[PDB]
């Protein structure tokens, strides 16, 4: 099973989440306590990256989803039946991967020769600049209900920082909720 | 031969499918693209041969390549007679389409095409399924649970919804079946009735 240890490293990395609040407007909300997002099927989900010192050139920055309970930790997080066959690709995403990259056309995927589990890299960019932090957007393609996919059973996303050769430089995570009213659920779950 | 079935569906040739339907009473019909015989009848219109194949025993819910069973292809037909008829003999209304991912209601009228009106029907159904029939409903498929707050389901059980709704999933039904109580997916249930 992959690792869900934090590792700060030598550049100080750690995330960030916007703002956001649980109007029932909100399309993506993340809740400190419950260190979890809550986001709709398919829409942005911005996650940052903030660090101490800047990252050498050739950094990339990986996503990967893992079931939460100890009793599914060993099957592989990918979409249900239906989500994989309909005809949602991008043109650069595997139609069985359920997180995605938007916006950023040197985004790559993999499926893992060894473990059958999924991911997405991009190359790590500094902050813009007037910025502090540098944003990913992020989309997850299938709900957390998907009968036949996470069929209702929660899972969390690993974000790692790594160098050009794929060696660990950083590892964060959080626990994620795909559903239709992010907002609702989250203050529901904070209740 | 299948493929006797198959054609004689499409062309409506009913003594002939009466004839060879014992020839394979294990139809079974695939062909390789996902059409049936019983898709076949419902498309070409033929009701007799439809209600015969059902009454058969042939399943209701045999889906295609793009996941077309007979009541989408009853429904882009716009029958409400046919789809009273097969939901009446255990159509998975909540089946949907592997690309649009679409159900049978969304099939209805190809585009202004013989008057719609059936939608409502398989509409219907969609909202009132699990409390109409005093909540009755049954189980189309079995289902082996994957959290401990869902019910064991198995090919044909009957069980009342002890309610639903969205504030705890809208793909899930709060059943209560035989004495017991829990979590079911409303895409493999029908009213059967
Ligand atoms: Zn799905």
């Amino acid at each position: 099973v992959p690792s869900q240890k934090t590792y700060q490293g030598s550049y100080g990395f750690r995330l960030g989440f916007l703002h956001s609040g649980t109007a029932k407007s909100v399309t993506c909300t993340y809740s400190p306590a419950l260190n979890k997002m809550f986001c709709q099927l398919a829409k942005t989900c911005p996650v940052q990256l903030w660090v101490d010192s800047t990252p050498p050139p050739g950094t990339r920055v990986r996503a990967m989803a893992i079931y939460k309970q100890s009793q599914h930790m060993t099957e592989v997080v990918r979409r249900c039946p239906h989500h994989e066959r309909c005809s949602d690709s991008d043109g650069l995403a595997p139609p069985q991967h359920l997180i995605r990259v938007e916006g950023n056309l040197r985004v790559e995927y993999l499926d893992d020769r060894n473990t059958f589990r999924h991911s997405v890299v991009v190359p790590y960019e500094p902050p813009e600049v007037g910025s502090d932090c540098t944003t990913i957007h992020y989309n997850y393609m299938c709900n957390s209900s998907c009968m036949g996919g996470m069929n209702r059973r929660p899972i969390l996303t690993i974000i790692t920082l790594e160098d050009s050769s794929g060696n660990l430089l950083g590892r964060n995570s959080f626990e994620v909720r795909v559903c239709a009213c992010p907002g609702r659920d989250r203050r529901t779950e904070e209740e | 031969p299948l493929a006797l079935l198959l054609d004689s569906s499409l062309e409506g040739e009913f003594d002939l499918v009466q004839r060879i339907i014992y020839e394979v009473d294990d139809p079974s019909l695939p062909n390789d693209e996902g059409i049936t015989a019983l898709h076949n009848a419902v498309c070409a219109g033929h009701t007799e041969i439809v209600k015969f194949l059902v009454q058969f025993g042939v399943n209701v819910n045999a889906a295609d390549s793009d996941g077309w069973t007979p009541l989408h292809c009853a429904a882009s037909c716009n029958n409400v007679q046919v789809c009273k008829f097969l939901v009446e003999s255990g159509a998975a209304v909540f089946a949907m389409t592997y690309s649009d991912m679409q159900t049978a209601a969304d099939k209805c009228e190809e585009m202004e095409e013989g008057y719609t009106q059936c939608s409502q029907f398989l509409y219907g159904v969609q909202e009132k399924m699990g409390i109409m029939n005093k909540g009755v409903i049954y189980a189309l498929w079995d289902y082996e649970p994957q959290n401990d707050d869902e019910l064991p389901m198995k090919e044909g059980d009957c069980m009342t919804i002890i309610h639903r709704e969205d504030e705890d999933e809208i793909e899930w039904w709060w059943a209560r079946l035989n004495d017991k109580e829990g979590y079911v997916p409303r895409n493999l249930l029908g009213l059967y009735p």
